[PDB]
């Protein structure tokens, strides 16, 4: 139930002249590829990218890979060139194709497409096939593609057995940046909350990894239920930031102190008290003319 | 160009049979196929070939597919006179309606006839009504001639079927006279 | 455009005045892929930026990252401002060490 | 089920001239395309559709312009045609549901010629038997004659009993030029035929040669003296 390969393809389309395609790899939350419209071949983004797989296997792949872009290309301005009072450019195509992975290999795969933004077809089983909810006119483009039964045979060794060798093999190759333990960093703050006579206060926390995190602002043992979580934001460092905010009267900061849980600090948890000897000092190198 | 056939033109004895060649570089290369076109006609699908090593055969007519090495061949076994047309290799990029064709130049083949008696003899037709050159020899031809005056074509294979004879034939108008370009047989009437 | 980005300015390490420090501009939410994020100190450009590629989540929205080296001041402003066709005009949003 | 038919066969232009080639189809295609064959050459795409309405540009799109009315009905146009052109132009329908699926149609053979006066058709002269033959082979060759025919579009055919035969037939690949050095000149063209000396003996069997002429239609008004060179048939008889 532990990680999911995604390689990501976005294409877009603005008229017949111009068109671009760009893709990502993703490893769990980790890159491990990078593909641009400008680089003819493949980049690693990690020392494992290639992972079990021999400079020749690779090499299938890459030429695999590199024959079916530009075929995708032209084979999007056929189908608009087919498809003339129904669609029309621009087009923005999202390919998410890869494999969830368990244990004992239960390596689930999927191929979803996106059309405008909106998730529309689906390759499954031997076949293409569009979702409930997908536009009525995308029946005849999947009947045409579903004629050629040499891409399905690929496609079907991509996702069956291809994709499941393939990522175990990262799996192993990239055992030790994928269960590596970062620290996070907590530092408090305050702004004035929009009720006159409230203060919203603000706990900080960054550079941490793995992504499972427990931030509740508390006062003792018992939690104060007002917090609010953030959504989780990417460093540059594939690390990850957190802020969780509490919001209360003023005055009433003092006793209070935000909590922080990470699988990193081992049995140490980090209690970061409102008015500490740490917050003063931190807070008066923060100053500034707001 | 990206389909190249070989070679040209090809010429065998009537009976015998012919290898015909064609190399490509398209990609991908979803399939192959074969087109025999007559003169003043359309094309006329004889095979297609879709798998990694394939082959197929249709009637006299069969081919072999190495998509591996991106190569071709067309065999036509016993060949008749009624096969001295155009042959045409043509790939497919694609396996949908979506790909497009590469039409290859084309080979011509000629078919050379098979004459167990020859016996030249050349005749008078006038006026009519108000010179044939028959059962000529094969290999040997007649070039046409450097004049303005006389009129010759160019040698013809004729076939009667329940009788199961064939034989050569030039034409001259403007009798003897005539045929003065090439090597003539000796014994000629 | 369909979608219109969210914008979040954030420093990856606790600001203190006068110690080097990295800004992160994390742009989400965006449809077409299609923008341009440049990121401003005291509302002029800042050439150093670093993008992170493009990439969307399971929701199908774009997301992307651009970050620079920067040096957090008593009076100096960093703020990324964001081109896109969801708008008429370039959202700008400050830094705010605060909140 | 049905054939790819495309009309004309044969197409007399002249330099400047605005050409239209119509292409009907009964197979249920959605695609169809236009080719031109140049003489060594590859075909080349020249226009195709999906239906409609659909006219999506091929590899040699410029000088010409096409469109589709129908889904059988698919036309393509010459915009000028070049002086001393001489081409054949294919028409090709194909299924949408199977790329395999091709046919193509018999092609169209046409000429641009400068100017309409030069067009005139042939005169036909079939020989009798030599009489020489007979006895030293056993068998009788008829042979028929094409003079001072403009252009190349013509079919020349042989026919007993008012019935076709292929039979014993032989016609040249190519036809002789009556000038060699010129831009437009008139053509020559013979056929043999062959039968035995005993089928020959009685003249109770009726020998025709036949050839189909490919001229002008009724609407071009042309503008010379003589007989009009029209689209028809020249016969002789033994
Ligand atoms: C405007 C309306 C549009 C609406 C929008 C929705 C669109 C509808 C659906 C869109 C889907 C379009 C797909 C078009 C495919 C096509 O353009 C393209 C078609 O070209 C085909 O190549 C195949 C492979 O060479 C050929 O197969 C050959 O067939 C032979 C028998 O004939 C043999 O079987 C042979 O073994 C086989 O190789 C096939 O003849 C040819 O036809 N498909 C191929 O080349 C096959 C490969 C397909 C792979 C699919 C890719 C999925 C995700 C890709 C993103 C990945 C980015 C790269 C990341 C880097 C990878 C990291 C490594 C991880 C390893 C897993
Ligand atoms: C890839 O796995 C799929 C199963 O997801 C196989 O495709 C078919 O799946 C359907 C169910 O949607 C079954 O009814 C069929 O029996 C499966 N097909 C066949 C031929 O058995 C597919 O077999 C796999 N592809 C390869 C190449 O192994
Ligand atoms: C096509 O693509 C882009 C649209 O963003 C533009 O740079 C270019 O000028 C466009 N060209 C035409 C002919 O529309
Ligand atoms: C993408 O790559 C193709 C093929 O190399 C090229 O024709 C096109 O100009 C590129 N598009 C860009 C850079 O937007």
């Amino acid at each position: 139930k532990n990680y999911t390969f995604r390689c990501l393809q976005m294409s877009s389309f603005a008229n017949r002249s111009w068109s671009r395609t760009d893709s990502v790899v993703w490893l769990g939350d980790l890159q491990t590829h990078r593909w641009s419209n400008d680089s003819a071949t493949i980049s690693f983004t990690k020392p494992w990218s290639q992972g079990k797989l021999s400079n020749q296997q690779w090499e299938k792949l890459q030429h695999m890979f590199q024959v079916y872009r530009v075929s995708f290309t032209r084979d999007i301005q056929e189908l608009v060139k087919m498809m003339s009072p129904k669609e029309d450019y621009p087009i923005e195509i999202q390919l998410s194709a890869g494999c969830e992975m368990y244990p004992g290999n239960a390596s689930e795969s999927f191929l979803h497409v996106a059309f405008q933004g909106k998730y529309v077809v689906r390759f499954w089983g031997t076949s293409w096939q569009t979702v409930p909810g997908a536009p009525s006119w995308l029946d005849l483009p999947i009947k045409v593609l579903n004629a050629d039964q040499g891409t399905s045979a690929t496609v079907q060794m991509l996702l069956n057995d291809t994709c499941p060798l393939f990522v175990r093999g990262l799996l192993e190759a990239g055992k030790s940046d994928l269960e590596k333990q970062e620290k996070p960093v907590a530092w408090l703050s305050s702004v004035p909350s929009s009720a006159h006579g409230h203060r919203q206060l603000v706990c900080h926390v960054s550079g941490f990894y793995p992504k499972p995190v427990w931030v509740m602002w508390m006062r003792g043992d018992q939690e104060q239920q007002g917090t609010h979580r953030g959504d989780f934001l990417p460093n540059a460092d594939e690390t990850w930031y957190l802020q969780a905010t509490l919001d209360v009267e003023a005055g009433e900061e003092a006793g209070l102190a935000c909590r922080v849980k990470h699988s990193s600090l081992g049995g140490q948890d980090i209690i970061l008290y409102w008015g500490s000897l740490h917050h003063i000092l931190d807070a008066q190198k923060m100053v500034w003319n707001h | 160009t990206q389909v190249e056939q070989s070679p040209q033109s090809l010429v065998v004895r009537q009976g015998e049979n012919s290898v015909l060649q064609c190399n490509y570089s398209v990609t991908p290369d979803n399939h192959l196929r074969w087109f025999k076109q007559d003169t003043g006609k359309g094309l006329v699908s004889l095979t297609v070939l879709v798998d990694q090593k394939d082959k197929t055969s249709n009637g006299r007519y069969s081919a072999t597919l190495d998509k591996d090495a991106k190569h071709s061949t067309l065999h036509i076994t016993a060949t008749l006179l009624d096969d001295t047309a155009t042959y045409i290799c043509v790939v497919g990029d694609r396996g949908s309606a979506l790909g497009r064709l590469h039409f290859g130049a084309g080979t011509q083949l000629i078919v050379i006839p098979d004459i167990q008696n020859p016996d030249p003899a050349v005749y008078q037709l006038r006026d009519s009504k108000s010179c044939l050159f028959t059962d000529f020899d094969s290999q040997t031809n007649v070039s046409q001639s450097k004049d303005s005056d006389v009129y010759i074509t160019d040698k013809c294979v004729l076939d009667m079927r329940s009788m199961d004879f064939k034989s050569n034939s030039a034409v001259a108008w403007s009798c003897a006279n005539a045929f003065n370009n090439s090597i003539i047989p000796e014994d000629t009437f | 455009i369909q979608k219109t980005p969210q914008i979040q300015v954030y420093s990856r390490h606790p600001p203190e005045n006068g110690k080097p420090n990295i800004l992160n501009c994390y742009v989400t939410q965006f449809h077409p892929p299609h923008i341009e994020i440049q990121m401003l100190k005291n509302g002029k450009k800042i050439p150093k930026v670093e993008m992170s590629d493009m990439s969307f989540s399971k929701d199908w929205s774009f997301y992307i990252l651009a970050h620079t080296e920067f040096t957090p001041t008593e009076t100096d402003t960093y703020a990324c401002r964001v081109k896109h066709a969801s708008m008429a005009e370039p959202k700008t949003v400050y830094w705010d060490r605060d909140m | 089920g049905g054939i790819i038919t495309q009309t004309p066969k044969f197409l007399i232009g002249q330099e400047g001239q605005k050409l239209t080639l119509k292409c009907q189809q009964n197979f249920n295609h959605d695609t169809m395309y236009w080719y031109r064959q140049d003489s060594g050459k590859g075909l080349r795409l020249i226009y195709y559709s999906y239906g409609a309405g659909s006219t999506e540009k091929g590899d040699l799109s410029e000088g010409y312009d096409a469109s589709r009315e129908k889904k059988s009905s698919f036309s393509l146009t010459v915009t000028s045609a070049q002086k001393n052109e001489m081409a054949v132009f294919l028409c090709a329908s194909g299924s949408l549901l199977d790329v395999r699926e091709v046919f193509f149609g018999k092609g169209t053979r046409l000429t641009v010629v400068e100017d309409l006066k030069n067009v005139f058709p042939p005169e036909v002269a079939v020989f009798e038997p030599s009489e020489a033959e007979i006895s030293h082979t056993q068998k009788a060759t008829l042979v028929c004659l094409a003079t001072g025919f403009y252009p190349d579009h013509v079919e020349l055919s042989w026919w007993v009993n008012g019935k076709e035969v292929h039979s014993g037939v032989c016609t040249d690949p190519q036809p002789l030029k009556e000038q060699p050095a010129l831009n437009d000149s008139r053509y020559a063209l013979s056929s043999r035929l062959r039968v035995s000396a005993t089928f020959w003996q009685n003249p109770r069997n009726h020998f025709r040669c036949q050839v189909q002429f490919y001229g002008l239609s009724e609407n071009d008004e042309w503008t010379q003296d003589r007989a009009k060179p029209v689209t028809q048939i020249v016969s002789a008889e033994a």
